[PDB]
């Protein structure tokens, strides 16, 4: 049964969430889109700072560690995060008016190909599927940032047990909150989701990588993405 | 290595 830090968390992350996502870039236009959405990239990893720092915890891990889990977090999160906003009427993200309506069309204008794009929207419909509580949403985002598994971790068991404390809460609500048989192994289907975010965050790092050699390209990208997907 | 980051961060 939920605690009162269990609710307390819950509706942290809530707030947090609402507070950083919407439902002054460079216009929508191989690569015609890459100036675009490399600044919606940009823009939206702002976004899943801000939401991090509200997470309980975080505060207390060392400024390296925020460092480590945001850098290797962030590409999952927004892809993560867009899920509200994705429309399976039309397989696309459809942020209010047609300017900023994406579908596989648009998104693979930006030096990405089929080969991230066609798990990343398979993802949307999967997790669709699962029809989550915002409640699930909001604790899924926070316990994919603070995961004790990512490379360059220092405190890894500080990280564990915030983690942790986030994965009790959630498998809690789906046991307290969520319908049967609508909650039947959900813990385990967002784990899964998880997993594939990881499988997405590689496939963009080969394909940034690749594009980002190429200078015409890099030029095209933002300071921020720079620092955070790297040189 | 992380300076906007870091600012971000703070
Ligand atoms: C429009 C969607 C957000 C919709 C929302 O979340 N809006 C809310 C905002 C807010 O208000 O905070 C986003 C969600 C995932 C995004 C994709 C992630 C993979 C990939 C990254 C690549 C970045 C570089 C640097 C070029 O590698 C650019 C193309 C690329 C295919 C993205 C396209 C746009 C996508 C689909």
């Amino acid at each position: 049964k939920l605690s009162e830090e269990q609710q307390h968390i819950i509706a942290i992350l809530l707030d947090a969430h609402h507070k950083t996502y919407d439902p002054d870039f460079r216009p929508p236009v191989p690569l015609s889109m890459l100036p675009h959405l490399a600044d919606l990239v940009s823009y939206s990893i702002q976004k899943v700072i801000g939401f991090a720092k509200m997470i309980p915890g975080f505060r207390d891990l060392t400024s390296d560690d925020q460092i480590v889990l945001l850098k290797s977090s962030a590409i999952e999160v927004i892809m993560l995060r867009s899920n509200q906003s994705f429309t399976m009427d039309d397989m696309s993200w459809d942020c209010g008016s047609q300017d900023y309506k994406y579908d596989v069309t648009d998104v693979s204008k930006a030096g990405h190909t089929l080969e991230l794009i066609e798990p990343l929207i398979k993802f949307q419909v999967g997790l669709k599927k699962l029809n989550l509580h915002e409640e699930e949403h909001v604790l899924l985002m926070a316990i994919c940032i603070v995961s004790p598994d990512r490379p360059g971790v220092q405190d890894a068991k500080l990280v564990e047990a915030i983690q942790d404390r986030l994965s009790n809460t959630l498998q809690t609500y789906i046991r307290c909150r969520h319908p049967p048989p609508g909650s039947h192994q959900l813990y385990a289907k967002m784990i899964q989701k998880l997993a594939d975010l990881r499988s997405l965050n590689e496939e963009h790092s080969k394909q940034y990588r690749s594009l980002s050699f190429q200078p015409e390209n890099s030029m095209k990208l933002t300071p921020l993405v720079l620092e955070v997907f790297g040189n | 290595n992380h300076p906007m980051l870091m600012n971000l961060l703070k």
